[PDB]
């Protein structure tokens, strides 16, 4: 298990680690995160009590380094740094532990959910997502737009998921118009799988890492990503039968552990209601149709 | 965006533009089969693409053997028609392509937009104006040719016959849609009031007949009253 210190909490401030979230008060004596899992990759987030305004946060793999959050009363915020001294962060460590000044990552043994929700992302796929080569976290927060985005202002703040439209020569091949309009196929499977994502899991995992940006920091570009790449699939005719199973899985997940009251702005009515009843794959994503169908029939 | 009665006037200025019409694409006839089902049997349809400032009208043939064991075939007739049209626009030198395609059908503008793709600048629009084109297989000459067609072909006209010579694309325009409004609204009576006059005569090398301008503003007048009368037929009024 590994831990985030953090030198202090002279702001009011909810902070979230994955899918928990605690409230800190001004300067309460608190001292970090405890017993963070090792295996995947993680979210330490933050929205201000003063201006909720600006959700911002940090993606982490502990593997990676041994790192801790300062606030910073210049730039005002939380920001994750390095410690290259190993000594001296385990001697800060471990006299906060000793003086139980950390909450502890608190997860159920039987608890699946983290690792369900980011099964396929990696942190060297996000770093290329989030390029900022001088660290090894990757700082998103509620505001930056996507590369998508800026093309319809300031690139190296940047979110760089892969490009999708359905209306581009990417995605059409001349002589089949009609063909690669309305059966994706194509595009998918030569395009996107075989030509950059190389394969579905990285396709996944960028799929999931914009869902997870989308619902922890309500970053717009992030949940146009996440619709996006879920029609691309459901709107294939021709999808291997791993995808399709291991999709329904993803979302399935996904939808179980979105917030009830945030249905309205994170799910797209026209995206979910053709790629469940529409579109090709519709019977082919039995979890998540019966999941969304009782937790949002109002969407549907 | 949308073309409208707003932005009327832009159908009259100088940027090159064309309105497609594919109401009369996929043309069938439905009909009992022996055994009691019903079947339909398609006929040679056609794409109406129209220059409203100069009357050019690119009169693409759409023969039967194009949906030969196709499905889906009133899907199929949209794509159709946008490779059509892509094609004329490929087939024009530079200085004449389009600079906007106006689709009478808001239907028509994924399957154009797809199509027109190798031209990002040639904007694609709607338009909210109920115009009457589907009549166009009500003028004689445009029929007969559609009909007589074995085989793919593009048949080129002005629309306009020689009005642009006396009158201007705005009125030559206003014109053509009375006179489609009302021979759709009552093709026989309107085909009457066009040729009840035996002196007045259709050129050759035009399509309506060769009335003065006096002649004009009266047939014009009599359209006018068909629609009305029509109206009142319908409505009750
Ligand atoms: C008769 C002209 N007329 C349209 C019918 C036509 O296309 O000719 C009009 O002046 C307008 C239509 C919409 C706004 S104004």
């Amino acid at each position: 298990m590994n831990t985030v210190p953090f030198t202090s909490a002279p702001i009011e401030v909810t902070i979230g680690i994955d899918q928990y979230s605690f409230n800190v008060k001004e300067n309460q004596p608190f001292h970090g995160i405890k017993d963070i899992p090792i295996g995947h990759v993680h979210v330490i987030h933050f929205q201000h009590a003063d201006n909720s305004s600006m959700r911002y946060g940090y993606w982490f793999d502990c593997r990676m380094g041994n790192f801790y959050i300062q606030y910073d009363p210049k730039d005002g915020l939380y920001k994750m740094m390095e410690e290259r001294d190993g000594a001296k962060f385990e001697n800060i460590v471990h006299n906060f532990k000793e003086r139980q000044m950390m909450v502890s990552y608190p997860k159920i043994d039987e608890d699946d959910t983290w690792y369900n929700l980011t099964e396929f992302v990696q942190m060297d796929k996000i770093r290329k997502i989030v390029r900022k080569d001088e660290n090894q976290f990757s700082y998103v927060d509620s505001s930056m737009t996507t590369v998508q985005e800026n093309e319809l202002s300031d690139p190296a703040h940047s979110l760089n998921y892969t490009v999708i439209n359905f209306k581009s020569r990417e995605a059409i091949r001349p002589g089949h118009e009609m063909e690669d309009f309305l059966d994706k196929s194509y595009y998918l499977n030569t395009v996107m799988l075989q030509g950059i994502f190389k394969n579905s899991s990285n396709y996944f995992g960028e799929l999931q890492f914009a869902f997870l940006n989308a619902m922890f920091f309500g970053n717009y570009g992030s949940s146009l990503q996440w619709h996006a790449m879920i029609e691309l699939i459901c709107s294939s005719a021709t999808v291997p039968k791993h995808m399709l199973d291991k999709l329904d899985e993803i979302l399935y997940y996904q939808i179980k552990t979105l917030p009830e009251q945030y249905s309205d702005i994170l799910l797209n009515e026209r995206v979910w209601n053709i790629c469940l009843y529409s579109s090709f794959q519709k019977n082919s994503l039995h979890n998540t149709e019966k999941i969304m169908e009782n937790k949002y029939p109002e969407l549907l | 965006g949308a073309m409208n009665s707003s932005n009327y006037a832009e159908l009259f200025n100088n940027d090159i533009k064309l309105f497609v019409d594919d109401t009369n694409v996929y043309r069938v006839t439905v009909h009992k089969t022996f055994e009691g089902n019903v079947a339909t049997k398609a006929i040679n349809g056609c794409i109406f693409t129209l220059n409203p400032k100069t009357g050019h009208l690119f009169l693409k043939i759409i023969h039967t053997s194009v949906w030969a064991g196709q499905k889906r075939l009133s899907q199929l007739a949209k794509w159709k028609t946008a490779e059509e049209v892509s094609a004329l626009v490929r087939s024009l030198p530079k200085e004449e392509q389009p600079k906007q395609i106006i689709v009478t059908r808001k239907a028509m503008l994924d399957p154009l937009e797809v199509h027109m793709l190798d031209f990002p600048n040639i904007a694609i629009r709607p338009t909210e104006l109920r115009l009457p084109f589907s009549a166009a297989m009500s003028i004689d000459k445009l029929s007969d040719v559609v009909m007589k067609a074995t085989e793919p072909q593009m048949v080129l006209f002005n629309i306009y016959d020689d009005w642009l010579d006396r009158i201007s694309s705005y009125t030559a325009f206003s014109r053509l849609t009375l006179l489609l409004r009302a021979l759709k609204t009552n093709e026989e009576s309107a085909k009457m009031i066009l040729l009840s006059d035996p002196t007045i005569t259709i050129k050759s090398y035009h399509l309506w007949p060769s009335f003065t301008d006096e002649q004009w503003i009266t047939i014009e007048s009599q359209m006018r009253d068909l629609i009305l009368t029509e109206y009142g037929r319908k409505y009750n009024v």
